[PDB]
């Protein structure tokens, strides 16, 4: 990004490969961070009354 | 509720084709516009080199008459 059409073309005459379009230098999608708190979800156990460490 | 991170709507397609496009044309198309280029500059060469041969001749009058 941040250049012009003809240095464009030039890359993408040099290789075939529409450079343009994936480059690796990100601007959009990086992940937004300060991401919203999670609750973490519990498994197989807190299940009350069946519980038994005998068991498993 | 539940915040973990599954993938949200599941993710698209990634490619791992070799995806070469083979750029360029046939050899023997290579060959012909190798040998006309060449034998373009070897008759432009040829008349450079006969005209100056002209002018060589004539440098050469040059000398024959101012000698004595």
């Amino acid at each position: 990004a941040s250049a012009t059409r003809l240095i464009q073309g030039l890359r993408n005459w040099a290789s075939g490969r529409d450079l343009q379009a994936k480059l690796q230098l990100r601007y959009q999608e990086i992940s937004k961070r300060t991401q919203p708190p999670p609750k973490l979800p519990v498994g197989p156990s807190h299940r009350l009354s069946n519980n038994y460490y005998c068991a498993r | 509720v539940k915040q973990d991170m599954p993938p949200v709507g599941g993710y698209g397609p990634i490619d791992y084709k070799r995806n070469l496009p083979r750029r360029g044309l046939s050899g023997y198309s290579m060959f012909a516009v190798g040998i006309g280029a060449l034998l373009f500059g070897y008759w432009s060469m040829m008349r450079w080199n006969r005209e100056r041969r002209r002018l060589q001749i004539e440098d050469f009058e040059a000398r024959i008459a101012l000698m004595p």
